[PDB]
RNA sequence: UAACUAGGGAACCCACU
């Protein structure tokens, strides 16, 4: 059972949508469709807006135990 | 190979070498300056 | 849903500046003729400077800064002339420029002023404007004994939204509501606030009535030259350049629209 | 003088309103600024918050216009031996992509070329100590960010009695965008943006401001002297002469150059009506504009 | 003109760098270098 | 350090009413009669001739580098 | 005119075998030269082969060894072989007979043509279309059509 | 050193358009004409001569930024009207008015000079 | 038949926010 936040913060939405441009600036096949959209961050929002990016977060306890959860699993800020 | 300094004081026309000092030949004024060059000097008027 | 009709009275006509009203114009319509005026209104000035010599004690920017600040007179050639840029020849030709040579040695104990006389033209009619034939010359540069200037300088068309040096006019004083009717300023005390020049009301008033129905008409001119064209000629030719752009907006205008529908 | 960090304005004016002292200092005769038409005002908000509207067209005619001097300074020494010469591919080592044609045969630029960043001005080789290249270049250039015309070349000896050159390069400085102006009261400012004459407001006369600074900047600052000085700046041009500006002196006060200022047909504040450049509409408030003095920094 | 900023040569964004690159690092919206996939770097400054 | 062809604020001519005005100021005016007789009648262009100062005489006490 | 590769470090010596299959002895005081780590090789396929590549030697006098390129020229490959002993396993085959397995910089020019027409310049850069004209009258160093240049 | 050509303000380079026309979606018969090379000197008149047109429903012109040398002119007109024969007629207008202003000046000019 | 970089330190002074 997680007992973390089921919101997704801030830094987490920074590093997500880094990562997930990142990925697909490096062809990483995208999970959304495109409207003629070309900048990997503008997909990236659009992929996190859908809840389709395919990255787990394992936030990592102080104790040392961690606890996985997916892009989708979280609330989305907006 | 020939350049022309002119002196400081006495303004002369100075053919001087390369390696040789820097002495006026007829004052002996050892500042000389460069003449304007030969190039092309074109400003707008603005 | 249709033109103006405006009127002009011209009340001063000089050979220094034109003193005119118009009337039954828009405010736009003033305000831009102004801008026209002062910006727009193409005459002859240097804009190429080849220093050959210059011994004095103002260097080459400093001199070609100050030559191009020299009025020419630029009455009926700069219709002629074309643009610089528009003009098909590999360096300037007489369809679009005019050459000017100065070559002043100074050999004398006195000093020797350089001015707009030592400007000669290879154009009868494009010549510095204290050069006409009262007032004195322009002075370009002072030279002691041994200091010499020689240069080539061609004097090309533009206006006064490129440099101030193609600006033809000294003062464009423009006004509106002398009296203040429309309250487009607002005087916290009118009572210390001096009377226009074409103020219409007597001692004892401040300033007019309100009118609420008013709109800006009668616009009071005083277009001052600098001698490069004649203050007539600066006004038809704005005239001329304001109607010139209007038009080719129409022409480019016509054209997007034929090729969006 | 060949002085390193140079800076003459063209056109350096007295103050139109002067304090006895500077007849002593003589900045009469080496004056540092130039006065100024200058209105106080709220124009398009590229002056607010210390910053400054210049008028374009005044710059066009030398307002403020200055030139700047830098001199650059190289020995050749005897120890491995320097020697000013135009180097080549074929027999240096180490030299630059630049331009060494624009030095002459003895290895030094001439007056009146033009020089960019990374240009070779002095031409120095040193020769080995130890085939395809036998000397080193060790040529001096100008600053990277720097340009300019080369005005003065001086060749001579140093005190060791080796040759010795010094060449001063200028660089005309037309006022723009971030160039700092100060008035004489502490109120400095960079220039925000620049306007041509027919977009600057105007008075009745035709007259526009050669700058335009905040009404902010005054009155947490409480200069009450610039305003005084532009005030007295107004009288004394309408008058032909020079305004006094001895600071403990009772026979000049405000009421006084108001009243001089009223008897020359301007209103006795010295606000003027303003008529702005880009619809002709006369603005709601009056602008207090007259000639104050400002200096380039 | 002086700063630049990596971008990763995509499908989507091929022919706006090609022309980038064309246009080299005289012109201002341009480009200085070309990274390759091996970590060779291509200078655009002096022609290749 | 020489007297500027135009007014900065308007752009009259002033560079050829310098020695006019040096002329009718040894000539006994005042400096406000003899910017009037000049026909400098905004004060932008008074404050061109009244607060000039002409370095270029100055200048030309130094013998030049070159003759 | 002739490249080289070293096959073994001496005192005074440098043992270099060039593209001859003998191997020269020279002093210390050869150059250096830019080796072309993207030049391009042709074999008897007509297949592209560059830097680090193992190729077959299919013709020449020592057909039937493989060998790794190292260098490249414009008809000559460098070829190394870990099993064979001599010089140190360097060795040279032709390309061929394996198997896969400006004149304007520093020039004074006038713009005849364009919005800067009538400004000089010197050109500080340039190529084939375009030059970078450093202007004399301002601090501006500008890209300007070659077509637009007139040498003066 | 970063200082723009003073051509810039008033030559269209190679590839721009003068005048561009562009559709506003958020209101009907409505129009944004973007006119490069120009400033206020030529909007002022089109937007107060538009003023004056009864079919026009909204006239403004701005200048997005004065370093660059845009205006833009946003022209709404009633549905039985559209705002590019509006900007026409304003044009035309214009054009007529300075027509009749030019040769009024020269009538006033013989005057004049003749007393 | 384009062979492709920059250079030290220690003290002081001045200016700037
Ligand atoms: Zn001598
Ligand atoms: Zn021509
Ligand atoms: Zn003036």
């Amino acid at each position: 059972k997680r007992i973390t936040t089921p919101y997704m913060t801030k830094y987490e939405r920074a590093r997500v949508l880094g990562t997930r441009a990142l990925q697909i600036a490096m062809c990483a096949p995208v999970m959304v469709e495109l409207e003629g959209e070309t900048d990997p961050l503008l997909i990236a929002m659009k992929e996190l807006k859908a809840r389709k990016i395919p990255i787990i977060i394992r936030r990592y306890l102080p104790d040392g135990s961690y606890e996985d959860w997916g892009v989708d699993e979280l609330i989305i800020s907006d | 190979q020939p350049m022309i300094y002119i002196c400081g004081e006495c303004h002369t026309e100075n053919e001087i070498k390369s390696r040789d000092p820097i002495r006026c030949r007829e004052c002996g004024y050892r500042i000389m300056y460069k003449k304007r060059t030969k190039r092309l000097v074109v400003f707008d008027a603005r | 849903p249709y033109a103006n009709q405006p009127t002009v009275r011209i009340t001063e006509l000089t050979d220094e500046n034109v003193k005119f009203i118009i009337e039954n114009t828009d405010l736009a319509v003033a305000n831009s003729i102004r801008r026209v005026f002062i910006a727009e209104v193409p005459i002859i000035a240097i804009d190429w400077v080849q220093i050959d010599a210059n011994s004095s004690v103002l260097h080459d920017e400093f001199i070609a800064h100050r030559l191009g600040l020299i009025p020419l007179t630029s009455d009926d050639i700069v219709d002629k002339l074309q643009y610089s840029r528009d003009c098909t020849c590999e360096e300037f030709c007489p369809e679009c420029s005019v050459e000017f040579t100065l070559d002043v040695r100074c050999n004398e104990d006195q000093t020797r002023h350089v001015t707009s006389r030592d400007l000669i033209s290879n154009s009868p009619r494009v010549i510095p404007v204290t050069s006409r034939n009262e007032q004195d010359d322009i002075l370009i540069v002072k030279l002691r004994k041994g200091q010499e200037l020689r240069l080539r300088a061609y004097a090309k068309k533009g206006f006064g939204k490129e440099h101030a040096k193609w600006n033809p006019t000294a003062g464009v004083a423009f006004e509106y509501d002398p009296d203040n009717a429309l309250r487009h300023t607002v005087y916290p005390k009118p009572e210390e606030w001096p009377k226009s020049e074409y103020s219409e009301l007597d001692e004892d008033e401040s300033q007019a009535p309100y009118d609420p129905n008013g709109k800006p008409e009668r616009f009071y001119y005083n277009v001052e030259s600098c001698g490069s064209l004649r203050p007539e000629t600066i006004v038809l030719s704005a005239l001329s350049g304001l109607k010139k752009k209007l038009s080719d907006l129409q022409t480019q205008l016509s054209h997007e629209i034929q090729s969006d529908v | 003088r060949m002085d390193t960090l140079a800076h003459v304005l063209y056109y350096p004016q007295k103050p139109l309103v002067t304090t006895r002292s500077m007849e002593y200092l003589r900045f009469r005769e080496l004056p540092a600024g130039i006065n100024s038409i200058v209105a106080i005002a709220s124009y398009t908000g590229y002056n607010q918050e210390d910053s400054v509207i210049m008028n374009r067209s005044a710059v066009d005619r030398g307002f403020f216009r200055s030139v700047f001097y830098r001199s650059y300074k190289e020995q050749e020494s005897k120890k491995q031996e320097e020697v000013f010469e135009k180097p080549t591919r074929e027999t240096c080592q180490g030299m630059r992509h630049a331009i060494y044609d624009k030095l002459d045969d003895d290895g030094l630029i001439a007056p009146g070329v033009r020089v960019s960043g990374d240009d070779v001005i002095i031409g120095k080789t040193v020769t080995l100590p130890e085939r395809r290249y036998t000397k080193r270049d060790c040529s001096t250039f100008l600053r990277t960010s720097e340009t300019g015309i080369v005005d003065q070349v001086m060749v001579t000896l140093n005190q060791e009695g080796y040759k010795f050159c010094k060449i001063r390069v200028r660089s005309v400085r037309i006022p723009q965008i971030g160039d700092k102006f100060a008035s004489r009261h502490g109120q400095k400012g960079t220039c925000g943006i620049q306007y041509r004459q027919e977009d600057m407001p105007f008075t009745c006369e035709g007259i526009t401001p050669d700058i335009i600074i905040n009404p902010h900047a005054i009155p947490s600052r409480m200069t009450i002297g610039h305003l005084i000085e532009c005030l007295q700046g107004k009288v004394s041009a309408n008058k032909g002469e020079i305004g006094d500006a001895t600071p403990f002196n009772d026979a000049v006060n405000v009421q006084k150059i108001s009243n001089l200022l009223s008897d020359y047909g301007y209103h006795l504040r010295g606000n003027e009506v303003l008529y702005n450049g880009f619809t002709g509409r006369k603005i709601t408030s009056q602008i207090f504009i007259g000639p104050t003095y400002y200096q380039r920094l | 003109a002086n700063m630049t900023f990596a971008e990763i040569v995509t499908p989507f964004n091929i022919d706006r760098l090609q022309e980038l690159v064309r246009r080299g690092n005289s012109q201002y919206p341009g480009a200085k270098y070309i990274i390759r996939d091996n970590g060779d770097r291509i200078d655009l400054r002096f022609h290749p | 350090m020489i007297i500027p062809v135009r007014c900065f604020t308007c752009g009259k001519i002033v560079g050829n009413k310098w020695e006019a005005y040096l002329g009718l100021l040894q000539a006994e005016y005042t400096e406000g009669d003899a910017l009037d007789a000049l026909g400098l009648k905004r004060y932008c262009c008074r404050r061109m001739l009244l607060a000039h100062v002409d370095l270029i005489e100055k200048l030309l006490n130094y013998a030049p580098l070159e003759k | 005119q002739t490249v080289g590769v070293i096959v073994r470090l001496e005192r005074e010596t440098f043992q270099v075998l060039n593209m001859y299959g003998k191997v020269v002895t020279v002093r210390h005081q050869v150059t250096r030269k830019k080796d072309n780590r993207f030049a391009v090789a042709l074999d008897s396929e007509q297949n592209n082969i560059h830097v680090k590549d193992i190729v077959k030697v299919i013709d020449g006098p020592h057909s039937g060894r493989e060998g790794e390129i190292r260098h490249l020229f414009r008809s000559f490959a460098f070829l190394h072989c870990k099993k064979l002993v001599e010089n140190g396993g360097m060795f040279v085959c032709k390309t061929r007979h394996l198997v896969l397995a400006n004149e304007l910089i520093g020039q004074t020019v006038r713009i005849s043509q364009g919005p800067y027409k009538g400004y000089i310049g010197v050109v500080k850069d340039a190529t084939e279309s375009t030059a970078r004209v450093e202007l004399h009258s301002t601090c501006q160093t500008i890209s300007v059509d070659r077509q637009r240049l007139t040498t003066v | 050193m970063n200082a723009p050509p003073a051509f810039e303000s008033f030559l269209l380079f190679e590839g721009e358009k003068k005048i561009t026309i562009n559709k506003d979606t958020k209101v009907p018969n409505a129009c944004l004409f973007t006119i490069n090379k120009e400033d206020h000197t030529l909007g002022n008149i089109i937007k107060s001569q538009l003023l004056k047109d009864p079919q026009v429903l909204f006239a403004g012109y701005k200048v997005p930024h004065p370093l660059e040398h845009k205006i833009i002119i946003r022209v709404q007109t009633t549905p039985d009207y559209s705002p590019q024969e509006a900007f026409t007629n304003a044009i035309t207008d214009l054009i007529s008015e300075l027509s009749l202003l030019e040769e009024r000046f020269r009538v006033a000019i013989k005057d004049k000079q003749e007393g």
